């Protein structure tokens, strides 16, 4: 997906978009050797209650 | 008259490294230093991939 912000934050009152959060907690834990890689991947929109 | 000793440019010794890369990482990116310092750096570091 990636709701892109342009929208997020200029769309109709209405429109139901789809955001969609990761599950994180079956990731795979990267090798203990191989060398590292370097872009912090992050995300710019919460969902603001549980 | 006694012709023993053969002139060689760059002689080789009865030893050198042998090394076994676990290639699992490695990436055979072939590492690029600077150019200068390629060349001294050059082959140890290659070889110490």
């Amino acid at each position: 997906q990636h709701v892109d912000a342009e929208s997020i934050m200029t769309a109709p009152k209405g429109k139901l978009f789809h955001l969609q959060f990761m599950d994180g907690l079956l990731r795979p834990e990267p090798s203990a050797f191989d060398p590292p890689a370097s872009g912090e991947d992050m995300r710019l929109i919460y969902p603001l209650q549980p | 008259l006694s012709d023993d000793f053969k002139q060689i440019s760059d002689p080789k010794g009865y030893l050198t490294y042998s090394v076994k890369y676990e290639d699992q990482f490695t990436k055979k990116d072939k590492l690029r230093a600077s150019e200068a310092d390629d060349r001294i750096v050059g082959p140890t570091v290659n070889l110490f991939k």
